């Protein structure tokens, strides 16, 4: 009783279909998966080293989920101007209009330039996601459990910064479920926490205490596409939006 | 086009006869199906005796009745039922045990459940009354924290829903298949699943058009909701003493 | 299912055209036939000229009109007509002779009669009025002394009858064949038959559902009864001065 | 508009038809004529002789009608306990639910035992029945008209009490009508009185004044079946009934 | 015969889609055609470029709306429109020029006109309101001086007309072909034709049954008249400054 | 929505059609054109000569139109008793129930008897009819324009009174229109005045001043039929009529 039509009072004629721009621009913008495989910024951070780190310590950690992180506006003094000004990207705006997903993701991590050190990246699909709080890029500041340490059995890859300071990887779907939730997650049970993100990506440097001083306050950006075999499987309508050019200007 | 009423009233009764329970409708149902028909999944994660009880579980049973009056504003929720919990909580709200209704006696003894649903939302409104309600189904309501800004008829019109007009006094049929992250919902306290037991989401009936009438018209009307579990499968035969009562809400 | 009223009103008139008298009904008649269709019996007990007059006797003619109000209880008789007597007594109640109506001029001149009957009981009730009447035919009312305990809608529902609902404003057709102990009814005083002349039984219209309405609704409604003598046969041609007026009752 | 069905809301399944007990008991109780051919008590009386009787005088008289007599509860001192306690039989209870009849009847009269005298029974289909009053067994106490006398031309039969003190006879249908009335008869005309009962059965003894002293206060019972070719031809609903175990008990 | 209303209302909309203007009717139109369909006559008296503009002239456009109340007697005219003048005068009554409506821009620039007409008279009356109107077309009203005694519903019933019942809320379609003494009507001041410019006669809507209701019923109702020029032909292309405004009336 | 029938409640039988009197009288009165070709009085006048007339002067003039003239009741002293008593004829009573006409007319003019003079009749289809006033027989009293004079080019005919004092002529349809108006004409424009009557018939005598004295106060009557090819083409209902035997009688 949603898409019904009682009486269609057509006063129009036939309009020439362009095929979603394929006639004009040589490309059809109908398949939305083609749009979602364009990369979009997952996040950015400035590297900060509080305690003395070993070679095994991970530099930062983040859960890997397609509907985008908790929107990091930044500090009140120094806000991240991308997430503050133009609030959110295309891919989570599409993913807000669905409930469930199943499939892989694609992450492209861009490291700073003047660093040379060899970088390891692990994917741990063990970390359940406990609430929408702490669903963000987390600077590892201490090592108590096996979280900070480069572990053995996970899917890892090492990028040589001397050759190229960007890594391009594909995170697979490893949950034991039919789907996962595709909204701002509210933790009710313990089993529901296993089914939010695909896994948990930890990026670490092999630098020592002397070479880590050149890495402090350097930016690391993370981009993500949607991959392929990536299916959204329940239509949910959109939440209240916000208009972007109605936001106030930084007057002087 | 040629009316001729008699002692019967010149109508045409539509019947839903499902396991010795018969529902009658004068009007045509306004159906809405959110997802296609699910598959049985006893193959992949069960070795216990898996069997529905279609003679007692595919019956109709009321879970909510309420009074829609003219003192309700534009966007105001009337019902918000977490249906697999709402069946058991509607029985427990009548102050008895769950083993006194034949619809829910496998929930006392089994552990997990998967099956589709059929929801009938019947209004009893006068022909001169004017108003309209939504019957919107949402999968897994509690797993979204921004749903408190979502619960409105503007957002629920975007996903598919069933409209109930108070003038025609029509009826809303809701074919709800099983669509969840896990392929089974536990009926009781099970490992690493302590809260949100047997919750699949909220059927929430809100108002679009508030009930309008003359100065001396009939002020209120009644709405009754019936449920059916047709494509069920029960696995994990267990003791009934392990089962606990549902959260009251 | 698609209404489109015009200047005519979007109806369908059913017609009963019987010898230059036309009856119109908007609704469908609720028929009830007590006995199957009788045979002609001029073979066994008559040698006189036996002839019906179908041009003047198979016409429609009103025999009773009355006012059904809301001030009537549950089980209360409205009409009790001994129909072959009630035709002549309805004419004589209008203060004239029987030879002034073409329906009954063979009754003035003949002695005996056998024929079937057709009774139309037409109500004129509003659509918002609520009530229901019986149209029960009983053969030979006066030959049963315990009929005073029989006259109730509980007993008359057991034999077949015609229901008249005030809401639909429907109509009751009554095909009454000749069923009597003797195969002829005398029209006048005849040997060893002095009382109960031309009596075949009582059509008695009682109330099931009393007339219900709002505080300012139309209080009363009207009911008119028409009769037809279709399969008649008149025998025993006699003088008209031998005939006497019916008992008043 | 009586046996109509607007909407049949069947919540049942198919029930196995027994054929009115033919499956269980080897006999179908569907034909009600089979029930009505079982004998049932027409009446009973105690013989009482007031005046001196001749051989020609009839001992008692009764009209023969299928819907049962005026229900003789008896005297207040000595009531007939069959008609007082269990009010009426099956056959008139069925015949109350109809209006007209046509056909024969079967009468079985049981006489006392120690009497020996030869008994005559006549059927006179001449006696019109004048009102429901005096539709009962009438003790002939005097002979004024030709009622008390054994007449010539009627259908008669003589039972020898020395051989057997029970007579079994069939009363035929002899009225000149299409039917007869099958209710509590109210006499309106004179011709309607000819069409209530079939006839009028008179039973008389050939005893003299000396042997009639052994016959006083002896019981005579009369039973009747319905015969065959016996048809009820107009459906009339039932009158107000009375429940029998709601009757008061003779408390002491 | 089996009603089942839903959220749509159980209706059947009839559509008149004529050059990007769509008219909707719930009811069936009561048509009346005074004369058969006319012929085009550009052959006999024109050599100029003769062309209709069917994309802009065969559109619908309202020319009158009025309020029929219960304070009107039996025989009382509600509307009297000289339709080719009434289109231009209804535009000029809205206080602008004639070149602001696409229906009438060839009337600004041409000299003569011939075409047929389509008139829709739509009432918006309640179902409980009782009344009836005529829609009578009369060719060349002003050329008859005894028309002041002619304007009554007794005389207009004799020629063909369209009946509008307030109960059914039906609709009056009027197929008016061109029937005039001269085969063209001038749009402006033309030689030996100074008055009665572009007048073909009066559509006059009068009352038969005045609007009747209860004590607290809806007092008034509204009537709107639309016009269409379908089989037009425009000849005599001229300057627009020669054209003058119509007589006010 | 005029000749509709919702429900025809026929209580009648079939009536034998006579064919509009053809069965009884040998003639069918169905075609109304057959009725309208019977002659009917167009008018009458008494000839009056005020000024001295030449041979060229016309004696009287009248427009020729089928719906009958302005009804000349006459003077209050001497009324024309035909138009006063029985108001109007058949042909204009039929023509009142239509709007438009096209076709010819037939005029039969009867002159007085004792006159001998040769009579000319012209038809001028030039005279537009200006209003329903002066749509009547006009006595030509003076000659200012070319109206009084016998003109050259018109369709004329001369009747010899010595042979026969009646003329029988056919006025043709000469208007440049599709139709003409068939009611009491109200003059709005100048072009509408050309389309009321067919033309304008002028009748004149060739008598001199001495022979015209015998012509004064002599009656001239004018009759007209409807001709053929005469078609009425728009149904208009009838106006309010007046009943003729309800008119008052000349009491003494």
């Amino acid at each position: 009783e949603e898409s019904r039509n009682t009486t269609v009072l057509d006063t129009t004629t036939t309009l020439q279909s362009s095929g979603f721009g394929r006639a004009f621009f040589g490309e059809a913008f109908n398949d939305l998966k083609t749009l979602m495989r364009r990369y979009q910024l997952y996040g950015q951070l400035l590297l900060s080293v509080t305690t003395d780190k070993d070679i095994d310590h991970c530099m930062f950690t983040f859960p890997c989920l397609p509907q985008g992180l908790a929107l990091d506006i930044g500090s009140a003094g120094s806000p991240h101007e991308i997430f503050n000004r133009c609030r959110d990207g295309i891919i989570p705006l599409i993913a807000s209009g669905y409930r469930f997903y199943r499939g892989d993701l694609r992450y492209k991590i861009v490291f700073p330039s003047n660093v040379n050190s060899n970088i390891w990246v692990q994917h741990r699909p063990d970390r359940r996601l406990e609430g929408w709080s702490a669903a963000k890029i987390v600077n590892c500041d201490a090592v108590s459990t096996g979280q900070g340490v480069y572990n053995h059995g996970y899917a890892s890859h090492i990028q040589i910064t001397r050759v190229n300071n960007v890594i391009e990887l594909e995170v697979p779907f490893y949950n034991a479920t039919c789907y996962n939730y595709l909204q701002a997650f509210n933790a009710s049970s313990a089993a529901s926490s296993y089914a939010v993100s695909l896994g948990e990506i930890s990026v670490g440097f092999q630098a020592t205490s002397d070479d880590i001083a050149s890495i402090v306050n350097k930016p690391v950006t993370i981009y993500y596409s949607i991959g392929d075999g990536m299916q959204f499987s329940q239509w949910v309508g959109y939440q209240p939006m916000m208009i972007l050019d109605q936001l106030p200007a930084p007057v002087v | 086009d040629n009316p001729n009423p008699g002692p019967d009233g010149e109508g045409e009764v539509e019947l839903e006869k499902d396991s010795n329970v018969v529902l009658t409708t004068q009007r045509d149902p306004s159906t809405s199906i959110p997802a296609p028909v699910s598959v049985k999944w006893s193959r992949w994660t069960s070795n216990d005796v898996v069997d529905d009880y279609a003679t007692i579980t595919s019956r109709w049973y009321q879970i909510a009745e309420f009074v829609w009056s003219k003192d309700d504003p534009f966007d105001k929720e009337l019902a918000r039922l977490i249906l697999p919990r709402a069946l058991l909580s509607s029985i427990e709200a009548n102050s008895d045990a769950i083993c006194d209704v034949p619809n829910t006696i496998p929930f006392k003894v089994h552990a997990y459940w998967r099956g589709d649903m059929e929801v009938r939302v019947q209004i009893n409104s006068n022909k001169f009354q004017v108003g309209q309600l939504q019957a919107t189904w949402y999968y897994s309501d509690h797993e979204n924290l921004n749903i408190s800004s979502k619960r409105s008829v503007y957002g629920f019109s975007q996903m598919d829903h069933a409209l109930i007009s108070a003038s025609a006094s029509n009826e809303a049929k809701l074919v709800i298949p099983f669509k969840h992250v896990y392929p089974f919902l536990p009926t009781r306290i099970v490992p690493d699943w302590t809260t949100g037991i047997l919750d699949m989401g909220a059927l929430n009936i809100r108002v679009i058009a508030p009930l309008r009438m003359s100065a001396t018209g009939p002020t209120t009307c009644n709405v009754v909701v019936f449920i059916k579990l047709n494509n069920s499968e029960f696995t994990g035969t267990s003791s009934g003493k392990f089962y606990a009562s549902q959260i009251r809400a």
